[PDB]
C-alpha cells in the first residue's frame, strides 16, 4: 500500500484497516497505548467521518447562492456571501421570516434531539430500534458500525451491495471529506484576509493571476 | 422494566422500579434514594400537583373571560391588592387556622398511616380510602371512581400525575411571563398567534 | 498513558472522616484524633507508597488552586466596577486615593467610610489594582464587568478540569516524568507565547489610549480600543510608521518601528513611570529569547539534548563522579523538586520586590507612597516564608527518600561526610559577624551617654564609607554614551545622575546617597541572613544522624525528642530547626522593611516648591540619628507612631484597633511557647473531676496538645501578632502623611 | 441521600451553620433596636 509521511511508530498500529489509510500521523495521537478520554483511535475515526461529512454539506452550501447570482437564475438580494447572510450579523444581516435568534432555538431543539439519538446510539449499539419512536423505530436500528448505520432510512437507494465496492465508495468518501476540509478552511481564511466572497476571489484570480495573488493580497 | 423512560437506551435508577403511577425513571440526582425520602417526595409531588391544577385553572379560566369582555375581573398579578371587607391579616390568620386544622390531620395519616380516618365527633361516619395521599371515603370520594382494579387505579394516578406537573409548568410560566412583559397571560397569547415568528423573548 | 475512570465518584467517603489514613479511620477515642485529622490532610506520601496515584492528587490540587486563584481575581475586578471610584480618579490621579470597598451600617462602623475624593465614601486601598487597569488602557466600568465574568467562567472550567483529570481520566506516571516535553511546553508556550501576546496587546490598545490620556483629553472622549483596529487612519496619524503595515517587518527594516519601540530609559516625566515603548520592546524581546530556549531539549524527533546525557558528563578531580545519578533522583521525589522551586520563587519574589519600587512600571505609582510600601512589604514577607519552606521540604526529603542503595549520588554523598567543617564555619563566620556588627551600635550608645559624640563611629569622628557601592553607582550613572551607547539616560534614577523626577508637587524618585548609616544595616542583613541560613542548613544536613543520635533517621522527620537522656535531647529533630529558623527570618525582614521605610521617608519622599526646594517626610535625619539604638527607638519607633495611637473617631480607627489586638495576639502566643504539656495534663485532670460530679463528662477524653502542636500554635501566633502589628502601623503613618 | 445527610451533622457544618444564623438574628435584632444600654420595660 503507498504511505505517506508515515513513521516506524505509525505503522505499529496503522495496518491499513480503516478506509483511507496511508500511515500519516507524525504525533502519534492514535497510539493505542494509554487510551482514554476523547483520544481514542474509534472516537477519532468517528469524527474525522462526521467532520468530513459536515464540511461536505458546508463547502457547497456557503457557494451554492452565490455562483446562480452572478449567473442571473435567483435575485440578488438571495445572492449574498456566506459570511453576510446573517451569520454574522455585525458583518450584514438579512431579514427572514422570523428572527435569527427564534430560529436558532428551533435549529438546537431538531439538532438536539438527532444528535443525542446518534450519541445514545453509540454508546449502547441497537438501543434506538426498541423504544416506541412514532413508530418510526424500526428502521433506526443501525447496522453495529456507528459511522455507517444504514438501513432503509440512511441507505434507501440500497449502494454499496459488493463488499469492494462498499470499501471503494468509503475511500471516496473520506477523500471528498479531507478535500471538502481542506475547502472550508480556505473558505474561512480567505474571508478573513480578502473581505469578499470567495467566487469573487476566483473570478479575480482568472481575470489575471499576477495582480490578484497572495503576493498582491497580503 | 420495558416501560417508556425519559432518556431512551439509558438505565434507571434501582431504587425506581415502575410501580409507582407516573414512573420514568427520571432521577439524576438520587433525590429519594432511600425509602422514607421517596414516600415524603410522593406525597409532596401530589400535594403539588393538586394546589398547581387548582391555581392553574383559577389564573386562566378567569382572565380568558376577562378578555373577551363576560367578566370585568382584575388580573391575577394585582388581585391581592384590592380592599375587601376586612384587613387581610385577618383573612390570613383565618385561612392559617382552617388550612391548619386540614393539613394538620393530613400530617398525621403520613406518619402513621390509618388513625385519622373516623370522625371525632359522629363515629358513624368514616373514610373508606386505604392508600396514603388517596383518603377515599364520601367526603372526598362522591362518586366512587376511586376505587376498582389495580390497572383502571395505575391509569387515573399516572393521569393525575402528568396533568398535575403540566400545570405546575403553567402556573410557572405564567408567573414568569408576567415579570417579563409585564401583561397579561391571555394577552400574550394573542401576540403570539398574531406574529408567530416575532412575538418572541 | 490515561485510565478510564479510576475512582468512583461518590458521597460515602464523605461520611466517614479520615479514610485516607488506617489508624485515623477507627474513631475518636480522645479529642487527638480531631488535631490529628487536619495535620495529616495533605500528606498525600503518607496514605499511599504508589507513586502514580501520589502524582495523580498532586495534579488534580493545583486546578483548584488556580480556581480559588481566579475567583479572588474575578472578586477583585468585580469590587473596582460597582463599588469604585475608579472613573472619578482617572481624572484626577494626583488628588484623589482609590477606594474599592463600602460598609454597612449597623454599630457605627460607618465611620470608616471616610472621605477619599470624587463623592465618595469608603476604604481606601493601598494594592495598586487602579494603576494596573490605567496602563493596560482601561476607561469605562463596562470592561471590569466583562473581565470579571471572564474570571468566574475560568475558574468553573478549572473546577470541571480538576474533577475530570481525576475521576475521569488520570493519566499514567510515564506522562509525568517527561521533564524534556514539560520543559520544552512551559518555556516555548506558557512563557513566550504569553510575552507575544502582551506585547502585541500593548502595541494595539496600551499604547494609543494611553498617549490620549498623557495629552490630556477627556477619557470619555477618547476612542474605544476596537477603533483602532478597524480604523488604522487613527493608528497612522498616531504613529505614520503604521501606514506601512507589516512590509518593514518582513524586509528586515525594523527601523522604522522605532516610534513606538524605543530604548529610552528612565521615567516619563507626565506620570512618573516607565514608558510603555520601552515596556513593549522589551515584552517582545523577551518573547523571542523564550521562544528559542524552548526548543534545547530532545523529544520524538531525536534533535535536541537529553537532560540526563548533560548531567552524566560534569565531574570533576575534587568531586569524583559528578552529577551522575542526580536525574533519577529528581524524576522520583516530588519533596526535592518543590525545596528547589519553592527557593528559587522565594528569591525571585524578593527581586521583584527590590526592582519594582526603583523602576516604576505604572504611571502614577512613585506618588502614591502607601501602594508602594506596602507591595514592598508584602513581597519580602512572602519570599522569606517560601524561603523557609524550601529547607523545610529539601530535610523532609532527606530524612524519607534518601536512599544509596538505589540511588547514589557521589556530590551528595561528599557533602555529608565534611558537614562538621562547614557548620564550624558558618558559626565561626555568624559570631564575627555578630559581633562586628551590633557591637559598633553599642559602642555609639555609649559614647553618646557618656557625652564623647567624637568617639563614635559616624559620618563626622569616624567615618565607615561603603566605598564599593559608590564606585558601582557612579560607574551606572556614567553608563549611557560610554558603555550603553543605545541608551539616552540610565536604568534608574537612583544611580545617581543629579535629574529629579516630579508629579504634582511630589518628588517621584531622585539619586539616594550612600554613608555610615548604611554600612551598619547592610553588615547587620548580612548578620541575620548568615545566622538563617546557619540554622536551616544545620537542620537539613543533621536530619538523618549525629554524634549524639546515631539513629535519628529511624525517629522520622517530625518526633519532638528522645528523652531526658545524654544530659537533654529537646528539639532534635529537622522540624525543630524550621520552627527556629522561622522567628530568624521574621527578625530579618522586620529589620529589612524598618530600614527600607526609614530611608524612603527620610531622603527620597517629600514635596517640592515652585522654587524647586525639597522638604522631606522626616527632613533628612537617617543619616545621624540611625547610628545609634536610642536613634532608632526614638525618631522611629516612638515619633512615628502618633499616627496609629491618635486615630481613634476617625476613618483610621480601625488600624488603631489592629494595632491592640496585634499586640494582644502576639503577647498570647508566649504562653504556649514558655510552658510544657504536663502541668496542662494535670490540670485537667482537676477540670474533669467536677464534670464528672454533674454527669456532663464526655465520652472523648479531653487531651492537652503534643508537645509538636504546642510549638506550632506558639509560632503561628507569635508571626501573626508581629505581621499584624507592623501592618496596622505601617498603614495608619503612610495613610495619613 | 442519607450519606448527604450525614455529612451535614457532622460537628464544623452544624456550628457554622448555628452560628450563621445565630449572627444574622443578633445582627437583626441590633439593627430595630440601636443604642441599647438599659432595659426600659
Ligand atoms: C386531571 C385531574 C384529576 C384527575 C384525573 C383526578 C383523579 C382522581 N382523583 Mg383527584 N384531585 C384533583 C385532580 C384530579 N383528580 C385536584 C385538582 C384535586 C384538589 C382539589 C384533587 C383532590 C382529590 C382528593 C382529595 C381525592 C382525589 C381522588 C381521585 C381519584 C378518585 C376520584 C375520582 O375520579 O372519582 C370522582 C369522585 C381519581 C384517580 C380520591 C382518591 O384517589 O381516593 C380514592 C380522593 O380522595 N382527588
Ligand atoms: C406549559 C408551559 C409554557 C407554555 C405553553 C408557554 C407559552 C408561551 N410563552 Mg412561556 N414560559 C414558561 C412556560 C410556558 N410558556 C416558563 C416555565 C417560563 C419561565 C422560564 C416562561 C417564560 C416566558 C417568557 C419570558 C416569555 C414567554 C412567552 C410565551 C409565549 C410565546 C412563545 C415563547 O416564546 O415561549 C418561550 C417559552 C419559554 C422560554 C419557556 C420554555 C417552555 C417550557 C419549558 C414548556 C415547554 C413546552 C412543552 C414541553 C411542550 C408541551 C406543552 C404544549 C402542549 C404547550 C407562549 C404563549 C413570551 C411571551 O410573552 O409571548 C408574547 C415571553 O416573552 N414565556
Ligand atoms: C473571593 C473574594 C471576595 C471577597 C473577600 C469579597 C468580600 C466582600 N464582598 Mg464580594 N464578591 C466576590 C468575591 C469576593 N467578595 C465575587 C467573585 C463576586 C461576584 C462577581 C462578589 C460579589 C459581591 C456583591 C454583589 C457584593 C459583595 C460584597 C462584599 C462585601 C460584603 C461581604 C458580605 O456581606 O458577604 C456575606 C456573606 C455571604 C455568604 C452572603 C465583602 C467586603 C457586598 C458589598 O460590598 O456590599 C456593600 C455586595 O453587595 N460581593
Ligand atoms: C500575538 C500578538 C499580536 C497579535 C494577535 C497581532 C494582531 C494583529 N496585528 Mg500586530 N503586532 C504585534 C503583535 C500582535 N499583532 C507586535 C509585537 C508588533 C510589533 C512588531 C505588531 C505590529 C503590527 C503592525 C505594524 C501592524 C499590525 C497589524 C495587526 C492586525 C492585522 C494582522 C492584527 C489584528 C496591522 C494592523 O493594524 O492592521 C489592521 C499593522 O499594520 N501589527
Ligand atoms: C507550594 C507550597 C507548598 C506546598 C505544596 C506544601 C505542601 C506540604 N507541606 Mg509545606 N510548607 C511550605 C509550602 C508548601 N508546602 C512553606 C512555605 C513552609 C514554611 C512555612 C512549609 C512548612 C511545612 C511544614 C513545617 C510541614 C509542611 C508539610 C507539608 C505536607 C503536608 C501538608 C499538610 O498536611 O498541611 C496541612 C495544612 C494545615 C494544617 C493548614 C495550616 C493552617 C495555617 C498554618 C494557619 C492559617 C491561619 C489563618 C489565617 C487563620 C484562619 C483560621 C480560620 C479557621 C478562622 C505537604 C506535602 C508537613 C509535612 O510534610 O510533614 C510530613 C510539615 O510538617 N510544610
Ligand atoms: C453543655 C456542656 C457543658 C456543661 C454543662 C459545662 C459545665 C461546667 N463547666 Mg464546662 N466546658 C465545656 C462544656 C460544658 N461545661 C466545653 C465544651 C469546654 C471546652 C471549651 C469546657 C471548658 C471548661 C473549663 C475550662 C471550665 C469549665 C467549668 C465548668 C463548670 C463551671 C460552670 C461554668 O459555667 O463553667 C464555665 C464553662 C465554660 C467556660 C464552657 C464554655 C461554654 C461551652 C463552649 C459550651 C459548649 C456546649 C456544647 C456545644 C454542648 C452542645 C449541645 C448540643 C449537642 C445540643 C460547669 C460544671 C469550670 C470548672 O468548674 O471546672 C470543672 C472550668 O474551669 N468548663
Ligand atoms: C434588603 C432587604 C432585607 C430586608 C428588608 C430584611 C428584613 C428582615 N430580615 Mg433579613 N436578610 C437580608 C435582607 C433583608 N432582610 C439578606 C440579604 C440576608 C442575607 C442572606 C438576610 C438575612 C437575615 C437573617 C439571617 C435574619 C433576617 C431577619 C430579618 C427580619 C428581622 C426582624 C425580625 O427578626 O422580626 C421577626 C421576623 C419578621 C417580623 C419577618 C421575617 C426582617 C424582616 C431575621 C428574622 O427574620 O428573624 C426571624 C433573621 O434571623 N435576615
Ligand atoms: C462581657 C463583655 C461585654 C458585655 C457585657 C457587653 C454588653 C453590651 N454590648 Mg458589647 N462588646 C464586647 C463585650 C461586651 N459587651 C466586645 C468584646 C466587643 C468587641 C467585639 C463588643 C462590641 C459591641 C458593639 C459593636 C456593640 C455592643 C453593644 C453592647 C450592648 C448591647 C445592646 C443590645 O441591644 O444588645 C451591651 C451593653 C451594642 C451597644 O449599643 O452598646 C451600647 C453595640 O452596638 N458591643
Ligand atoms: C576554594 C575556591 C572555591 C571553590 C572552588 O575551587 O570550586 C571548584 C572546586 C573544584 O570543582 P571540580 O572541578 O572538582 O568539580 C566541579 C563540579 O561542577 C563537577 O561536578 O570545588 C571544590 O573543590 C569544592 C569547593 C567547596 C567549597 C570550598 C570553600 C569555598
Ligand atoms: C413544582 C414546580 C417546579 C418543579 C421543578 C422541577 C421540575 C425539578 C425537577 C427535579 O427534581 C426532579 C424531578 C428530579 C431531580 O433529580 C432533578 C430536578 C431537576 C431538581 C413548580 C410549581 C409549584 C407550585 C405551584 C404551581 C403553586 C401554585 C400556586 C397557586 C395555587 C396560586 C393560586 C392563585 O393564582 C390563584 C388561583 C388566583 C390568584 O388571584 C391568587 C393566587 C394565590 C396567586
Amino acid at each position: 500500500r503507498p504511505l505517506w509521511f508515515a513513521s516506524s511508530q505509525s505503522l505499529s498500529y496503522l495496518d491499513g484497516s480503516l478506509p483511507g489509510d496511508y500511515g500519516f500521523d507524525p504525533l502519534g495521537l492514535s497510539d493505542p497505548e494509554g487510551t482514554g478520554g476523547f483520544i481514542e483511535p474509534r472516537w477519532l475515526a468517528y469524527g474525522e467521518i462526521i467532520n468530513g461529512r459536515f464540511a461536505m454539506l458546508g463547502a457547497a452550501g456557503a457557494i451554492a447562492p452565490e455562483i446562480l447570482g452572478k449567473a442571473g437564475l435567483i435575485p440578488a438580494e438571495t445572492a449574498l456571501p456566506w459570511f453576510q447572510t446573517g451569520v454574522i450579523p455585525p458583518a450584514g444581516t438579512y431579514t427572514y421570516w422570523a428572527d435569527n435568534y427564534t430560529l436558532f432555538v428551533l435549529e438546537m431543539a431538531l439538532m438536539g434531539f438527532a444528535e443525542h439519538r446518534r450519541l445514545q446510539d453509540w454508546y449502547n449499539p441497537g438501543s434506538m430500534g426498541k423504544q416506541y419512536f412514532l413508530g418510526l423505530e424500526k428502521g433506526l436500528a443501525g447496522s453495529g458500525n456507528p459511522a455507517y448505520p444504514g438501513g432503509p432510512f440512511f441507505n434507501p437507494l440500497g449502494f454499496g451491495k459488493d463488499e469492494k465496492s462498499l470499501k471503494e465508495l468509503k475511500l471516496k468518501e473520506v477523500k471528498n471529506g479531507r478535500l471538502a476540509m481542506l475547502a472550508i478552511l480556505g473558505y474561512f481564511i480567505q474571508g478573513l484576509v480578502t473581505g469578499v466572497g470567495p467566487y469573487q476571489n476566483l473570478l479575480d484570480h482568472l481575470a489575471d493571476p499576477v495582480n490578484n495573488n497572495v503576493l498582491t493580497s497580503l | 422494566p420495558d416501560r417508556p423512560i425519559w432518556f431512551p437506551g439509558s438505565t434507571p435508577p434501582e431504587w425506581l422500579d415502575g410501580s409507582l403511577p407516573g414512573d420514568f425513571g427520571f432521577d439524576p440526582l438520587g433525590l429519594s434514594s432511600d425509602p422514607d425520602s421517596l414516600k415524603w417526595n410522593v406525597q409532596a409531588e401530589i400535594v403539588h400537583c393538586r394546589w398547581a391544577m387548582l391555581g392553574a385553572a383559577g389564573i386562566f379560566i378567569p382572565e380568558f373571560l376577562t378578555k373577551i369582555g363576560i367578566l370585568n375581573t382584575p388580573s391575577w398579578y394585582t388581585a391581592g391588592e384590592q380592599e375587601y371587607f376586612t384587613d387581610k391579616t385577618t383573612l390570613f390568620v383565618v385561612e392559617l387556622i382552617l388550612i391548619g386544622w386540614a393539613e394538620g390531620r393530613r400530617w398525621a395519616d403520613i406518619i402513621k398511616p390509618g388513625s385519622v380516618n373516623t370522625d371525632p365527633v359522629f363515629p358513624n361516619n368514616k373514610l373508606t380510602g386505604t392508600d396514603v395521599g388517596y383518603p377515599g371515603g364520601l367526603w372526598f370520594d362522591p362518586l366512587g371512581w376511586g376505587s376498582g382494579s389495580p390497572a383502571k387505579l395505575k391509569e387515573l394516578r399516572t393521569k393525575e400525575i402528568k396533568n398535575g406537573r403540566l400545570a405546575m409548568l403553567a402556573v410557572m410560566g405564567a408567573w414568569f411571563q408576567h415579570i417579563y412583559t409585564g401583561t397579561g397571560p391571555i394577552d400574550n397569547l394573542f401576540a403570539h398567534l398574531a406574529d408567530p415568528g416575532h412575538a418572541t423573548i | 498513558l490515561v485510565d478510564r475512570d479510576p475512582i468512583k465518584t461518590s458521597f460515602e467517603e464523605w461520611a466517614k472522616p479520615g479514610h485516607f489514613s488506617r489508624t485515623i479511620a477507627k474513631g475518636p477515642d480522645t479529642t487527638t484524633w480531631i488535631w490529628n485529622l487536619h495535620a495529616d490532610a495533605h500528606d498525600f506520601d503518607s496514605h499511599t507508597s504508589d507513586l502514580e496515584e501520589i502524582s495523580r492528587k498532586v495534579f488534580s490540587a493545583h486546578f483548584g488552586q488556580l480556581s480559588i486563584i481566579f475567583l479572588w481575581l474575578s472578586g477583585m475586578y468585580f469590587h473596582g466596577a460597582r463599588f469604585s471610584n475608579y472613573e472619578a480618579w482617572l481624572s484626577d490621579p494626583t488628588h484623589i486615593g482609590p477606594s474599592a470597598q463600602v460598609v454597612w451600617p449597623i454599630v457605627g462602623q460607618e465611620i470608616l467610610n471616610g472621605d477619599v475624593g470624587g463623592g465618595f465614601r469608603g476604604i481606601q486601598i493601598t494594592s495598586g489594582f487602579f494603576q494596573i487597569w490605567r496602563a493596560s488602557g482601561i476607561t469605562s466600568e463596562l470592561q471590569l464587568y466583562c473581565t470579571a465574568i471572564g474570571a468566574l467562567v475560568f475558574a468553573a472550567l478549572m473546577l470541571f478540569a480538576g474533577w475530570f483529570h481525576y475521576h475521569k481520566a488520570a493519566p499514567k506516571l510515564a506522562w509525568f516524568q517527561d521533564v524534556e516535553s514539560m520543559l520544552n511546553h512551559h518555556l516555548a508556550g506558557l512563557l513566550g507565547l504569553g510575552s507575544l501576546s502582551w506585547a502585541g496587546h500593548q502595541v494595539h490598545v496600551s499604547l494609543p489610549i494611553n498617549q490620549f490620556l498623557n495629552a490630556g483629553v477627556d477619557p470619555k472622549e477618547i476612542p474605544l480600543p476596537h477603533e483602532f483596529i478597524l480604523n488604522r487612519d487613527l493608528l497612522a496619524q498616531l504613529y505614520p510608521s503604521f501606514a506601512e503595515g507589516a512590509t518593514p517587518f518582513f524586509t528586515l527594516n525594523w527601523s522604522k518601528y522605532s516610534e513606538f519601540l524605543t530604548f529610552r530609559g528612565g521615567l516619563d516625566p507626565v506620570t512618573g513611570g516607565l514608558w510603555l515603548t520601552d515596556i513593549a520592546h522589551h515584552h517582545l524581546a523577551i518573547a523571542i529569547l523564550f521562544l528559542i530556549a524552548g526548543h534545547m531539549y530532545r523529544t520524538n524527533w531525536g534533535i535536541g539534548h537529553g537532560i540526563k546525557d548533560i548531567l552524566e558528563a560534569h565531574k570533576g578531580p575534587f568531586t569524583g563522579q559528578g552529577h551522575k545519578g542526580l536525574y533519577e533522583i529528581l524524576t522520583t521525589s516530588w519533596h526535592a523538586q518543590l525545596s528547589l522551586n519553592l527557593a528559587m520563587l522565594g528569591s525571585l519574589t524578593i527581586i521583584v520586590a527590590h526592582h519594582m519600587y526603583s523602576m516604576p512600571p505604572y504611571p502614577y505609582l512613585a506618588t502614591d507612597y502607601a501602594t508602594q510600601l506596602s507591595l514592598f512589604t508584602h513581597h519580602m514577607w512572602i519570599g522569606g516564608f517560601l524561603i523557609v519552606g524550601a529547607a523545610a521540604h529539601a530535610a523532609i526529603f532527606m530524612v524519607r527518600d534518601y536512599d544509596p542503595t538505589n540511588r547514589y549520588n557521589d556530590l551528595l554523598d561528599r557533602v555529608l561526610r565534611h558537614r562538621d567543617a562547614i557548620i564550624s564555619h558558618l558559626n565561626w563566620v555568624c559570631i564575627f559577624l555578630g559581633f562586628h556588627s551590633f557591637g559598633l551600635y553599642i559602642h555609639n550608645d555609649t559614647m553618646s551617654a557618656l557625652g564623647r559624640p567624637q568617639d563614635m563611629f559616624s559620618d563626622t569622628a569616624i567615618q565607615l564609607q561603603p566605598v564599593f557601592a559608590q564606585w558601582i553607582q557612579n560607574t551606572h550613572a556614567l553608563a549611557p554614551g560610554v558603555t550603553a551607547p543605545g541608551e539616552t539616560a540610565s536604568t534608574s534614577l537612583t544611580w545617581g545622575g543629579g535629574e529629579l523626577v516630579a508629579v504634582g508637587g511630589k518628588v517621584a524618585l531622585l539619586p539616594i546617597p550612600l554613608g555610615t548609616a548604611d554600612f551598619l544595616v547592610h553588615h547587620i542583613h548580612a548578620f541575620t541572613i548568615h545566622v538563617t541560613v546557619l540554622i536551616l542548613l544545620k537542620g537539613v544536613l543533621f536530619a538523618r544522624s549525629s554524634r549524639l543520635i546515631p539513629d535519628k533517621a529511624n525517629l522520622g522527620f517530625r518526633f519532638p525528642c528522645d528523652g531526658p537522656g545524654r544530659g537533654g535531647t529537646c528539639q532534635v529533630s529537622a522540624w525543630d530547626h524550621v520552627f527556629l529558623g522561622l522567628f530568624w527570618m521574621y527578625n530579618a525582614i522586620s529589620v529589612v522593611i524598618f530600614h527600607f521605610s526609614w530611608k524612603m521617608q527620610s531622603d527620597v519622599w517629600g514635596s517640592i516648591s515652585d522654587q524647586g526646594v525639597v522638604t522631606h517626610i522626616t527632613g533628612g535625619n537617617f543619616a545621624q540619628s540611625s547610628i545609634t539604638i536610642n536613634g532608632w527607638l526614638r525618631d522611629f519607633l516612638w515619633a512615628q507612631a502618633s499616627q496609629v495611637i491618635q486615630s481613634y473617631g476617625s476613618s483610621l480607627s480601625a488600624y488603631g484597633l489592629f494595632f491592640l489586638g496585634a499586640h494582644f495576639v502576639w503577647a498570647f502566643s508566649l504562653m504556649f511557647l514558655f510552658s510544657g504539656r504536663g502541668y496542662w495534663q494535670e490540670l485537667i485532670e482537676s477540670i474533669v473531676w467536677a464534670h464528672n460530679k454533674l454527669k456532663v463528662a464526655p465520652a472523648t477524653q479531653p487531651r492537652a496538645l503534643s508537645i509538636i502542636q504546642g510549638r506550632a500554635v506558639g509560632v503561628t501566633h507569635y508571626l501573626l501578632g508581629g505581621i499584624a502589628t507592623t501592618w496596622a502601623f505601617f498603614l495608619a503613618r503612610i495613610i495619613a502623611v | 441521600m442519607r450519606d448527604l445527610k450525614t455529612y451535614l451533622s457532622v460537628a464544623p457544618v452544624l456550628s457554622t451553620l448555628w452560628f450563621g444564623s445565630l449572627a444574622g438574628l443578633l445582627i437583626e435584632i441590633n439593627r430595630l433596636f440601636p443604642d441599647a444600654l438599659t432595659f426600659p420595660f
